[PDB]
Formats: C-alpha cells, structure tokens, sequence
C-alpha cells in the first residue's frame, strides 16, 4: 500500500471539470465523444492577423492548456490548422503548417508525457461555417488539437 | 489477531462463493447456449480428442543452438466413449460450506484491540475475494482449454490432417444357456484411434470470398 | 405453513402426489413427502461434481475428495 | 520440526480446584497443529503468588501418535506466571474461630478474677470452660492453607522448552 | 481408537457413600462407545473440598473383553470438578457435645468455688462430676469427619488420559 | 567463531515471579544472530543486592542445531548484575500483624495488672487473650520473604562465557 | 478521499481496465484491481538484476545472490 500507487499522480476530477468549465466558459470549445476528445481554438486569440508568430500574452492560455494535458494518460496527439482564404491556396497551407509547427513545439517543450504528435495545416480546404464574412475574426480560422484518451 | 485473519478469509472466501454461484444460477441458458456439448459430439456417440495449436516455437538448448520451427500440433486427451456429455457445472462450479465456529481466542477487551481485530477481519475479507476470484480464473481457463481442443479437432477433422477413428462391431444373435438369453449382442470397438498423419500431400487448404 | 387457508382445510396428503389436499378438490402449494417435484438449483455441501468427503482425517486440514481430485474451496489455510 | 523455545497458544475450557492434581486438557488454538488436544497437571507451591500447568501429553490428530513435548505456562496478554483467581479463600474463618475461642478463654478467667474485688457467674463458667478445648482444636485445624483454583474460561500460552519432529 | 485427552460423558444411577470403598459404574450412552460400562471407586480427600471417581474398568459390549482405560470425573454441564453434595454433616453436633460437658465443668467447680465469698449444691455437684468425663470422652470422639456422599441420578464427565482400541 | 567473552544484547518479553523456576525465553535482537531466542531459569538469591536470569539454552533460526553457550544476564543501561523490581512487598505486613498481636496481650495483660490499684474488664479480656494466640501464630508466620518480580517487557546485556562455532 | 468527486459518484469497478467508473461515464483517476496499468520507477529489495536472495540464513553478514553476485552494499559492512 506505500509501494502500490492508490491513484494516478496529478490527477484530481474535479479540478479536470473545474477546468474544463474555465475553458469553455473562456470560450475555447471543448469535445467529449466516447474516448476521442477535441479541443478547438479561435485563431485571433493566438495570432496576429495572416500571421505565423504568436503573441505575447497568449503563453498563459498555452500554460493552462499545458496544465489540462498533463492530467490525462494519452499516446498519440494531432493538431491542424484551419484558416479562410486571404491570398492563395499555398501561402495559406504554408502558413497553417507554421502556425502549428510553433504551437507543437512549444507543447513539446512542455513535459507533457505524449508519445506521438502529428501537424498539419489545410489553409481554407475544409470550412465549418457557409458564413465567411469574418477574417481572421471569421470562426473558421481556427487550430484543432484531437486525441484518442489511452486506456 | 491471526485467529482474526482466518475468519475473515472464511467468511470472505464463503460469502464470495454464495455470491458467484448464486450469480452463475440466475445467468443459467446462456452458459449452455454457449458450451453446447451434445451438438459437439461426433455420430458413434464418442467423444472428439483434444488438441492443442502452438505457432513461431524457439528453445534455446545452449550457446550456439537454437531450434526454431513455425506450428506445432499436440494431442493432449484421447477420444473415448461417452454415455452423456459434460457440461458447465462439473467445471464452473465452485463449494459451499459456511464456517461458523468462532470463539473468542485472542481475546477482544480493549477497543484498540476491537478494532485491530475489526481491520484483521477485513483484510481476511479481502484475500477471501481474491482467492474465489483466482479460483474461478483458473476454472475458466481449464474449461476454456477443452473446448477450445474439441473445436481444434473438428478443424483439423475438417482440414484432413488427422484419421477419423475407426469403427468395427460385431453382430450375435440369441446367446446363451437353456437358462438365459440375450437378443441381439452387438459389440463394438475402435480400431484406429484419432491420430494425426504426416503426410505433406493430404493437406487440402481452403479460400475464403 | 397453513397451506389450505381460506379453504375448509387438510383432508390427507396423495403420497403419490406428494401434496396435501385441501378439503376443496385441488393442491397446496406445501408437499408432505420429501419424493416431490420441487424445483432444486442450489445447494451446500463440498467436494461437489467429485468423490465427495473422503472419510480420512489428515494432519493438516486439506480435503481431498475420493475421485482423487483435491478441494481448496472448503479447506483451510494460514 | 520445532524450534526451541517459541510461545504458542491453548485454551483452558475446565476448572478443577487445587486440591486433587490431575490430567487437564486443553486444546491448542493456534500455530502449525490444528485440532490437536494436550493433558497436563499442576503442583501446589507453598506462596500461591503463581500457579503454572506442566504440559506434556500431547496427541496430535491425523495419525495415531502421542509425542511429548514438556512446556509451561505464561497468561497470555499479560505475560506474567500468575493465576487469576482469589487467595483469600481460608483465612478470615480461622482467624474468627481462634479469636473467639480465645475471647472465650479470656472472659472466665478474668472475670472469675475479678470476683473479689449468679449469670455473670454462669458466663464467666461457659466462656471458661468453652475456650480451652475450641482453642485447642483450632489450632490444631488452623493449617489448612487457602487453595486456588484455575478458570474454565481463560486460555493459556505454553512457551516450548525442547524440539520433536 | 480413542484419542489422547477428549470429553466423554457417563451416565450413573447408583450413589455411594464416601466411607467403604467398592464397586461402582458408570454407563457410556454417547461417543463412539455405546452399551459401554465402567467400574472403579472414589477417593477420600483430606480436606473435602471436591469428590471425585477414579474410573478404570472400561468395558465396551460387542466383544467380550474388559480394556483398562482410566480416567476421572467431572461434574457434568458446570466445567469444574467439584461435587454437588454436603460438608457440614458432622460440625454442629461434635461442637454442641464439646461445649455443653465444658459448660457443665465450668458450672460444678466455679459455683463451687464460690461457696464462701442443699438443692442448688446438688447442681453444683452434678455439673461438677459430670462434665469432666463428657469432656474426654468428647477429645475422644471429636475428630470423626464430614462424610460427603454423591447422588443416585447424576451423570459425570471423563476426560481421557491413554488411548485404546 | 564467537571470542570467549563479549557482550551482546537481548529483549525479554515475559514476566516471572521469584517462587517457581522454569523456562524463560529472551529475544537476541542484534549480533550475527538474528531470530535467535535463549531459555533459561532463575535462582533465589538469600539478600536482595542482585537478582540474575541464568541462561543456558540457546535456538538458533536457519539451521537446525541447539548450541549451549551459556550466560548470565547484566540490568540495561546500568551494565550492573541487579534486577530492577520491588522488594518492599512484605514488610510491613507481617511487621503490622507482629506488633499488633503483642500489643494486644500486653493491653489485656497490663490493664488486668491494674485493677486493684466491667466493659473495661472484658477490654482486658479481649486484649488479654486474642494477643497470645495470634503472637505465637505472627512468630510462625513471620518468615515469608519478600519475592521479587522481573517485568515483561525490559531488555538485558548477556556476557559470553564460553568460546562455540 | 472521494475517487469520483465533483462527479456522480462510484458506480462500479471495470476488472478489464483496472479502473472505477463514475456514475457520469467516465473512466476515473483512481484504480481499483491490481492488474492495471501503473507506472512506476523506484523499486526496492536488493540482489536486483541477478538471482534474487540466497534464501538459505548464512551465519555471516555478507548476502550472495543466487546468480553467484556479491551485493555488499546489501549487506552490512565490517
């Protein structure tokens, strides 16, 4: 019993729903289906506008991302990037490809203990909203980060 | 303390066996829908052997030898007669018998001992879980193991790898003194038991759609 | 145990049926003889599906049923 | 197998008074023999301050055999060699016979002394003569020590003094 | 085969007195041993604080032989060995005896002691004369003890000492 | 190989009274013997300045022998040889009931010596004869000493004797 | 303390995975049998990587594995 873990460290429920009520109520969507879960973020609260760098502020909303995925027991993590039409097809590819290339390499160097993540980024290929008005503002623009939940 | 610790194993290994067996009662048809036996058995009313399947054999005599091959095939029980067939109950089932002889022996006065005694029991408690636990493991695995050998043998039945056992009786008629008399005394025994052959070109393969 | 209430009462038990008659022509549920049809699924006793007891006694308290399979279930321990 | 001085449990289920030794069972409650019963005796020490059963016919079940393991007695939970039982049995009567006797002696002697300077002449007679004799024979009665007596409810710990196998 | 140190229980119905030893006997109705019965005697304590039954003619039916298994007596359904009877058999009359052949002493020398400082002389003379002799002979016959006596439909208890077949 | 005399150190665990000598157990808890228990018995000592545990027989875990190096036993933290208990048991009863017993005769004795120069009177009388008898029964009674008892749960020092392998 | 707090509680154990269901359905932070998935790095004992310890009570202080390694540091030291 003091050589037997009773729990898994670092893991309290409560905190996890408390946090996960944070979250949305901050308005970054939260998705529970089955085991797989998703996690999506508007992308004018991480960029600048048509921007590959992220803004100085946004480091405590990546920390507390950092906090929740240190909780779970996961194996493999993916994270794409979803932008609206600006200029091209392949400067927008490019520039989703960038934007999650950063934001994997500083979840990396955070310690959360994944064994696999995957990055892509498909520009204006695949909307989820027929209103496109907004532009960066528009909601589509966004980045995604999904999971399948080990064990 | 320790007389603590055996009765509370007693009791829960006993109440744990109530409660499994009377679990195993109440799911009562499904357990045979699932080990049929009597659909199982072959046409003489004889018992199909029992087989077993190993795959990517290594053995390591010593330095510099090793032995490798791919499948191996062993008969594990010969076929024999049968008048009625198993099933689950003479496998699955586990005894009853309720221990209720306690005495106080080392004897509860005091309420830290009431209550070192009280947790002595429940550890007791909980080893008596694990024990029927374990128990009813290895009981699902042995009859796991015989049905899993009849299901080889009518594969590799159906495969051609193996002799169906052959058959032979014997027809008399009325026999007897002038003081008894049998009808029709028929006598039958196996010749050839099922025994697999090694012959490369009787194998036939099969091609699912 | 009063098996023929509201009715006029036992009149005898049909052996044969194993069931006490009621003083109006039908059955009780209850039974007389001990050869009736009764549904049985449970029941105590160790050394089941085997030998039974073995009518030995040992130094230790190892049962072993007299098929010559041995029971852990009812034996003791530590 | 057993090693050499090692503390195991019985419990003691029939009292018997100290007067007549005998063969005394218990039946031992714990360790590697289960089942197994044991007869022993006691013997009477001259202060009462500790009372201990010698144990040594011990039968084991299973096989017929009767081995014979000497051992004593400690009180389990308490580790001391006392018995648990009242000493005072037979002190309080004699001392209240002699005394009396005595009282008796003393009443006719000295009041038939004082007589120089009818019922209290016959009370001085009775006590007088009454005296003498009943103090003889409570002291010749005053010997008989105040006996103990073991419990038929209080187990026992035998702490073993050689090997068997 | 009786094991070394069990409870078995006898059946008595004949009681005996605690003055001439003889033959009394026991019926075994439970246990292994049935139609059985047992022959021995009592003892006699010096001080009768408990009455026991040393038993050891042990005979079973069946077969006609007649084993020698002895054991003793408990008092049966009480867990202790002391016997159910009466020890104040002989106190009162020994002691009334005494005490009145003082008195009458003490009563003839002293009233006639205080003659100086015809019927009632005659008193005097008979409590004189007749007191010494009920004295002596008293001392005499003053030491007979408390016969004790068991009943003649009271079972017992025979914890067991050696085994048999 | 163990040097003919070092120290080594032991736990007792149970408790004894100086009146009956038996096996007695202490636990050796540290040394290159480990699981190792040691009887022993007791001697009484005429004058109370040391009380000793004489050990002899030695259990030793693992292998199955029975060395017989044999020791005596020092008071822990003390490194002396007497045993820490009670001796003031029996003084001041038996002292109390001597003094008692005199003092009555005396008061009975002296107050009647008094008279020339009735409730008083049987004062004397009581005194007077209830302090002989009793003296006489204090002057036999008065040579019981004083046990002493070692404690359950103190260790001890043990000093080798002898040379074993 | 409570495994499925701020939750609706504990439902059931799973014995496939080791681990308490809560009443929401969701796999909880708690286990419950033995034969989960731990993770654990720090282990105690010694005659580690060799053949365990020589079960036999040697007189000396020194412990050997039965491997035939000499693990000191186990033992004590003169």
């Amino acid at each position: 019993v003091p050589k037997l873990p009773c729990r898994v460290d670092g893991a309290c429920d409560a905190t996890i729903i408390k946090m996960m009520t944070d979250l949305n109520k901050k308005g970054i969507k939260v998705a529970s289906v089955g085991q797989n879960y998703l996690i999506s973020i508007p992308a004018s609260a991480l960029f600048a506008d048509q921007s590959p760098r992220l803004n100085w502020a946004s480091y405590s909303l990546l920390n507390e991302i950092a906090a929740f995925l240190k909780q779970f027991r996961k194996i493999a993590i993916t994270v794409t990037s979803y932008s609206s039409k600006y200029v091209s097809v392949k400067r927008e590819r490019a520039l989703t490809l960038a934007r999650s290339r950063v934001v994997s390499e500083y979840l990396w160097s955070q310690g959360v203990d994944s064994r696999i993540i995957f990055t892509q980024g498909l520009g204006s290929d695949k909307p989820i909203t027929s209103y496109t008005l907004g532009g960066d503002r528009s909601p589509n623009a966004r980045v995604e980060i999904t999971f399948r939940r080990a064990v | 303390k320790e007389t603590a610790l055996s009765v509370g194993a007693q009791a829960g290994l006993a109440w744990r066996a109530k409660i499994i067996d009377e679990q195993l009662n109440k799911q009562a048809r499904n357990l045979d829908a699932i080990y049929d036996f009597n659909s199982l058995v072959l046409e003489h009313n004889i018992l199909p052997p029992v087989l077993l399947e190993g795959r990517n054999t290594l053995n390591l005599a010593d330095a510099q030898s090793i032995r490798i091959s791919d499948r191996t095939y062993k008969v594990a029980k010969q076929a024999h007669f049968i008048t009625t067939p198993p099933t689950w109950r003479q496998y699955l089932w586990m005894d009853y018998v309720k221990p209720e002889a306690p005495n106080v022996t080392l004897l509860p006065k005091t309420k830290a001992e009431k209550e070192i005694w009280c947790i002595y029991t429940e550890r007791g408690w909980k080893n008596g879980i694990d024990q029927a636990n374990t128990i009813l493991e290895e009981n699902i695995a042995r009859i796991k193991e015989d049905f899993g050998g009849m299901i080889l043998y009518r594969k590799l039945l159906a495969m051609n790898m193996v002799s169906p056992p052959y058959v032979s009786h014997t027809d008399l008629g009325v026999t007897g003194d002038g003081s008894e008399i049998h009808i029709d005394d028929r006598v039958l025994r196996i010749t050839a038991l099922p025994e697999l052959n090694v012959n490369s070109a009787e194998w036939r393969a099969a091609v699912a759609k | 145990d009063g098996c023929c209430s509201k009715m006029g009462g036992i009149n005898y038990c049909d052996s044969s049926a194993g069931r006490l008659v009621c003083n109006n022509g039908f059955y009780s549920t209850c039974y007389c003889t001990r050869h009736a049809v009764m549904d049985l699924q449970f029941l105590m006793g160790c050394c089941l599906w085997h030998g039974g007891v073995y009518p030995q006694l040992n130094s230790s308290g190892l049962v072993v049923c007299n098929d010559g399979y041995v029971s852990e279930e009812c034996s003791l321990q530590k | 197998i057993i090693k050499t001085g090692d503390i195991m449990f019985a419990v003691l289920d029939t009292s018997v008074n100290s007067d007549e030794p005998g063969p005394i069972l218990a039946t031992i409650v714990t360790g590697k023999l289960k089942g197994s019963k044991l007869i022993g005796s006691f013997n009477l020490p001259s202060n009462a301050d500790k009372m201990v059963i010698t144990f040594n016919t011990m039968s084991i079940p299973g096989a017929e055999k009767t081995i014979s393991i000497s051992a004593y007695a400690i009180d389990p939970n308490t580790a001391r060699t006392a018995l648990a039982s009242r000493t005072n049995h037979h002190y309080l009567m004699r001392y209240g016979s002699l005394f009396a006797s005595s009282f008796l002696q003393g009443f006719g002697n000295a009041f038939q002394s004082a007589n120089t300077t009818s019922t209290l002449e016959n009370a001085v007679i009775g006590l007088a003569t009454v005296g003498k004799a009943w103090s003889q024979q409570a002291q010749q009665l005053f010997n008989t020590p105040t006996t103990v007596e073991v419990y038929s409810g209080t187990g026992l710990g035998i702490l073993f003094t050689q090997d068997v196998t």
